[PDB]
């Protein structure tokens, strides 16, 4: 503690020539001691924490520990060109980026700064990263459905406008299949998508952008993306101008989604950051402040109340487990922030489940709230009778009361496992899911073969979708499942069985 | 790159600090030489890198060689650039070390094109979002675990099996079907197996001896003599001689590193010598981005593509460990690699159940594909199960579904087995070369039943599912006569 | 031959239980570890700081 | 939670009320505390906590308490980091509380739900001066039967229920049926199962675990135990399961 | 013994010596092997070799790393 | 420890006869330079002892020695912290013992009194 670094030797010497004088440096500092993830400026006397500063290079600081004689910056970049003694410069703005309604279908590096090579973004600039979070009496109990477009989500893990559901699993088990999934899914509604990827290859991040470009959903799409070979600080910082940017559609009325893509390799940048500062660490070497890391990104998703525009933002954090690791520290404080997560599970996923939602492991705490009474009315008997198999397949291998059993455990449930299972990129309009789920769970699809269970499904899909179009419209009208679309239903079924059976 | 001259502050162990005039002092990630002294008569330099600036006109740097016999006031040559290494085709056939000095003791290589080995990756416009598939000519590696071109592939084969004449074959098929050439990065290399392997690739002609720039390989050998700072680096090293030959000459690459354990062995060494915090397990705080900045440019852009298969080392044989953990972040496909079938002679020793594939979907690799990849696996899963039985019952007592399955699956364990070009020059047989279409075409003739009538010791050793039914006949023509 | 039937069935159930505790207990271990290694070298490392 | 003790006592002290004060996560307060505290220049405790982590604990919860003028019953959640119990915050909070419920990530999986861990949730009025004798000769006897269970576990999960005696397994039969029993319906819980919450009174839980103790009620299923009150609703259950079959 | 050389540092002498034994032995091993003879060298605890080179490193005040190990 | 260890000096070389030396736990001699340690400024070594331990512990092992003038045989008590056999201060002198007579606690909670481990137990002799 007897050395500091403003105690240079040019420091000293430019105060020994005046001591007692009027004017020090308002916005010129210097640089010196350029580290690791950080750089200190003597200087900056009426600096801002929070400012962002200037270097000479052209890296983007931010002041964060502001001391006596100096402050220390942190860097938002490789801070390799920042050479020892040249200036630094305040900006007079708290941490921003540019926000615009002209930033839907381009691809961000968390600075606001496009890495698609399609020009720059028009701007009004506003929306600083750190926005404060809904009160109280701010924000409204979630009360409409965001459609997904998987069969086991809407069916039995429903989530809201409005609500943060957490997407936790193994790697290589789905999660980016979801996250795509429901964002495609998003055409028709007016929901104004953002994709955060915070430490994927590079390659990753092409996969999805051009299966976005291609499927159509740029138009309404933001990706702020942070590849794997990048700076702790961009990757910490990444989610945060995600959330700012969603929430400047958030406040004007329109409904918006956000994916956080890992999560995880966010609180590993702020470890990285942290122990780079020589923060001490908890348990893992977490700086023990990684739940607040995640709190207030996440506690800006909310469902404003009917005074403030009656806007949203649905976030669905990405969180990797090591080898199904719940009770880890991670996994357990993204589940004690949010509202629900869904569990998918390495076995199923390998063993040919493809979207392997663990679904006696996730909940939603929105619900009922959520589905609409379609989706409600159907899907009841489907989580009873999933839930009966989730304890036969289990506890029984061949099964207790052996006649009866067959009758449920074949008859039900190892057909409604073909019947969830849902292709990579391909999501089901709220018709299509409420119809799968009455021609499964009420006792249709209960004599037909194992094989031959998808293949009937989405003819029968395709049918309905052809030849009746007085169902879809009594779907889309109410969003009940009213006697006449049930009776309609049946005997287009009996029709498209007797057509498929030929 | 001037008359920017340090001076020697401290010495530590093989970290260094540095001191310069006021104004003109390297930027972070940049060589400086010291103008050492060998005590015993005669000036011997040594190079380093800076890692951080500390203030009063002093940085603090990491010795590439050891810092014995340095005193405080050498001089130090500031370069103005990273470490630069020598590239292009005046680095093939030859062995280099983490500076790109060659060590071979054949001569000096040319600097006639010299590329830092600090870069920033390609752009996320100049990436190719193409879901190609490397083609290995190996039947077991093309069928059950595809390759993914500009992709990552771990190696998780202990001492013992197939894996460098795995290596080798791999890099003669790259240079002989595609226009490819390959790069060896040795990180963490013993001395007396670095020159095992350089004798036997002079031996199985990819280091063509006779005359050098013919040859098929680059070598790059960080070894366990050296400090932390060079063993770290050599994998850098040696992706940029890789990304050389991407870039300019537009090649298909394929670099092969060893034990990427070795290489955040040494990044934790490196911070543990320089005094930060350690992270979770007691890896180095830069754990991640240690590993990215790595392994993001291992690519695949408009122009080229490296396709990377290091050797993954599990520390206590556990996945969920941070460096096996971090490392499985970057890989597309694993081939796991059998002392059993390394025993019973199935050379290429690849287990076909163990070994995964993120490549292996329908929408990548064709539907034909997926489903006859998935029925084999099915086969030989099922015969795993069975051979208990049939060493209890036997195979008559078994039924007939399962004789059939039995009899398909050992003809099939043994149609994964390949003569290799480079394990030809002990085992004699002329090695071959297959696709995979002819891979594809050969299975189903040996599942559905068109090839049933036919002896196990037919299809094994050979490619080209015509060549098994030709020995076929031959081992019939052995009966007749 | 019904008694040498059940006991298969009772040990091939007993094997795969053990299995699937191995499994359990591996993955406990390994957690145990890291958090032995992570909580050994925080303490020297304070220790180091402090002094 | 100053503040809202603060409240809490202007009402105890000044207007003698009894007054109820539920606390949601007090970890959360300790946490707060070891934030700031690494940066307020102060080297840490054993996991990375303040080393004024007791006494930060105990200037609160020692306000809480019954005095002569009114009565503070508070009720408050205990967060566990990575389900640890022996973690430095609800090990320092233990200590302080005198009526304990841990909740355990098992029984919370197993459906069972409030997931209240019968064995590690303790109190200081389980004496038989306080809760009379039947409700204490009860509770240890539901006790014992479950700590006889979590002690075969082990052998009953390599091997399985067929090796043991006729008592033990008669024991491992009447832990199942008290394991089911213990969960309940909530009120604030009629979204996620339906079938709304009952309020279970204190004689009719008594007098429930005797009929299981007892002998009475071992020719029933164990799922009519299930998520039900008042046993007088595990028997209608288990005759309606045997009339709907 | 005719053909064996013993370096013994027992376990009273300075780190400093603990850390040089195998280094002087590998020396001595080392000109028979280049004066064209076969040689064999067995370091007996190894680890303790890394103790006595620990404990220096240590008392040096230089970073520590895993069991107080130091980084080389 | 030291001061003992000059009284059976002493007796083993200047008048030349078979001293016994018996110590008491030889953990706490450890143990008192482990809680000096931090204050005479040293950094700490592993667990949580001094980095001196082995050199410490070494000095005093190796003054016990029969001399070819004289002998001291040496029984020591050596606490082993948590029945941690794998600990430092143990570890340390397993190097230094000839006959160890590692105890079990699984005897004494049986009552196998003396509860010497009868497999972990070895000797040279
Ligand atoms: N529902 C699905 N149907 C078919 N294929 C799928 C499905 N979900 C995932 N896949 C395939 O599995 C692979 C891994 O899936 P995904 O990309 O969703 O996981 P991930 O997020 O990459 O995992 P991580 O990034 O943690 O390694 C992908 O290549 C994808 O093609
Ligand atoms: N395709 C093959 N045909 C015949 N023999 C092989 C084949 N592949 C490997 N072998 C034999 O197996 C041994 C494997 O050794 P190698 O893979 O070189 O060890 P390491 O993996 O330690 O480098 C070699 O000695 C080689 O002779």
């Amino acid at each position: 503690a007897t050395i500091r670094a403003d105690e240079i030797s040019k420091i000293i010497r430019e105060r020994i020539e005046g001591y007692n004088r009027e004017v020090k440096v308002v916005n010129t500092g210097t640089v010196l001691q350029v580290g690791d993830g950080i750089a200190r400026i003597h200087g900056l006397d009426e600096v801002m924490a929070g400012e962002l500063v200037e270097f000479e290079e052209g890296t983007i600081g931010i002041a964060l520990n502001l001391e006596s004689n100096n402050v220390g910056v942190v860097l938002m970049g490789d801070g390799l060109m920042i050479q020892e003694g040249s200036s630094v410069k305040a900006t007079g703005r708290i941490a921003q980026i540019p926000v615009s309604e002209a930033y839907l279908g381009r691809v961000i590096n968390a600075l606001a700064k496009p890495i698609d090579g399609r020009g720059e973004i028009t701007a009004s600039e506003s929306r600083l990263i750190e926005s404060p979070a809904p009160g109280i009496m701010s924000r409204r109990s979630v009360y409409e459905p965001l459609q997904t477009g998987l069969i086991a989500i809407d069916a039995m893990i429903p989530v809201g406008r409005g609500q943060r559901e957490l997407i936790i699993g193994d790697r290589q088990t789905g999660k980016t299949a979801v996250a795509t999934d429901t964002i495609l899914n998003q055409q028709g509604q007016n929901v104004i998508c953002v994709y955060v990827a915070i430490g994927q290859k590079a390659s990753s991040v092409a996969q999805v952008v051009t299966n976005f470009q291609e499927r159509g959903a740029m138009e309404y799409t933001i990706v702020v993306a942070e590849t794997a070979d990048s700076p702790a600080t961009l990757q910490y910082l990444a989610p945060y101008t995600g959330a700012a940017l969603a929430e400047y559609f958030m406040y004007r009325e329109r409904h918006t989604l956000i994916i956080y893509d890992d999560l995880s390799k966010q609180a590993q940048a702020y470890r990285q950051m942290s122990l780079l500062l020589r923060r001490p660490p908890g348990r893992e070497a977490y700086p023990g402040d990684v739940f607040y890391l995640h709190s207030r990104l996440l506690e800006r998703a909310a469902k404003l109340s009917s005074l403030l525009g009656e806007g949203s933002m649905t976030a669905l954090p990405i969180v990797e487990t090591q080898a199904g690791d719940v009770s880890a520290y991670i996994p357990t404080n993204v589940i004690s922030i949010t509202d629900g997560q869904i569990f998918l599970s390495a076995d199923l996923f390998n063993a040919g489940i493809r979207p392997a939602i663990n679904v006696g492991i996730s909940v939603s705490r929105v619900g009922s709230a959520a589905q609409i009474k379609a989706m409600k009315k159907v899907a009841g008997k489907l989580k009873l009778e999933l839930a009966q198999f989730a304890e036969l397949e289990a506890f029984a291998q061949f099964a207790s009361d052996l006649d009866k059993a067959t009758q449920n455990q074949l008859a039900r449930g190892q057909r409604l496992r073909e019947l969830l299972k849902q292709p990579q990129s391909a999501p089901l309009t709220v018709e299509e899911q409420v119809m799968t789920i009455y021609t499964g769970t009420n006792g249709y699809l209960d004599s037909l073969e194992l094989d031959q269970v998808r293949k009937y499904l989405v003819e029968l899909r395709t049918y309905v979708k052809t030849n009746k179009p007085e169902f879809q419209e009594i779907i889309s009208s109410t969003k009940t499942f009213t006697e006449e679309a049930e009776a309609l239903l049946k005997e287009a079924i009996q029709e498209q069985m007797e057509r498929f059976l030929l | 790159e001037k008359k920017n001259l340090g001076r020697i502050a401290q010495i530590i162990g093989p970290v260094l600090d540095v001191a310069f005039p006021p104004g003109k002092m390297p930027n972070i990630y940049n060589a400086l030489i010291v103008k050492g002294r060998d005590t015993a008569g005669q000036p011997m330099n040594v190079t380093c890198e800076v890692q951080q600036l500390l203030g009063n006109n002093r940085v603090r740097a990491v010795a590439m060689s050891a810092t014995d016999g340095l005193t405080r006031g050498m001089e130090v040559i500031d370069t103005g650039a990273p470490l630069s290494v020598p590239v292009g085709g005046a680095t093939l056939g030859r062995i280099f070390n983490v500076l790109g000095e060659p060590v071979d003791n054949l001569g000096p290589v040319d600097t006639r094109t010299t590329s830092p080995i600090h870069r920033s990756a390609p752009a996320f416009t100049q990436l190719d979002t193409k879901l190609s598939i490397f083609e290995t000519g190996i039947k077991v590696v093309d069928l059950l675990a595809p390759y993914r071109r500009g992709g990552k592939i771990g190696l998780f084969g202990g001492a013992g099996v197939g894996k460098t004449v795995l290596i080798m074959e791999l890099i003669n098929n790259i240079a002989k079907a595609h226009g490819g050439v390959s790069v060896f990065g040795g990180v963490g290399e013993r001395t007396r197996e670095g020159n095992d392997l350089y004798m036997e690739m002079k031996e199985s002609g990819v280091i063509n001896e006779q005359n050098i720039a013919e040859s098929k390989v680059a070598l790059v050998y960080g070894q366990m003599n050296e400090p932390p700072g060079a063993r770290m680096r050599v994998g850098l090293t040696a992706l940029t001689m890789a990304e050389y030959f991407r870039d300019v000459n537009e090649q298909d690459v394929l670099l092969f590193i060893d034990n990427i354990f070795r290489f955040v062995q040494a990044g934790s060494e490196v911070s543990a010598l320089l005094g930060r915090m350690p992270s979770a397990v007691g890896y180095q705080p830069t754990l991640s981005t240690e590993m990215g900045s790595l392994q993001e440019r291992i690519t695949s852009t408009k122009e080229g593509s490296i396709t990377s298969i290091q050797a993954v080392y599990v520390p206590a044989d556990d996945l969920t460990d941070p460096a096996p953990a971090t490392t499985f972040a970057h890989l597309d496909a694993t081939t796991v690699l059998s002392r059993g079938l390394a025993a019973k002679g199935i050379y290429p020793a690849v287990d076909p159940l163990d070994s995964t594939s993120t490549m292996l979907q329908p929408r990548i690799v064709g539907e034909e594909h997926y489903e006859i990849a998935q029925r084999v696996k099915e086969t030989l899963q099922r015969y795993k199960e069975l051979q208990d039985i049939i060493a209890i019952l036997g195979l008559d007592e078994l039924s007939e579904e399962d004789r059939l399955t039995v009899a398909r699956a050992r003809k099939i364990e043994r149609f994964l087995s390949q003569p290799f070009f480079v394990a030809e020059v002990f085992t004699g047989s002329p090695g071959k070369y297959v696709g995979l279409a002819e891979t594809i075409r050969g299975f189903q003739l040996i599942l559905s039943g068109e090839l049933d009538s036919l002896p196990e010791q037919a299809f094994y050793l050979v490619g080209n599912i015509d060549e098994a039914t030709a020995k076929a006949m031959n081992l019939e023509m052995e009966s007749k006569l | 031959a019904s008694e040498l039937a059940a006991r298969m069935t009772a040990m091939s159930n007993a094997t795969d239980n053990a299995n699937e505790l191995k499994k359990t207990l591996s993955i406990n271990y390994n957690r145990a570890r890291q958090a032995k290694i992570t909580g050994e070298i925080l303490e020297i490392v304070a220790g180091a700081n402090a002094c």
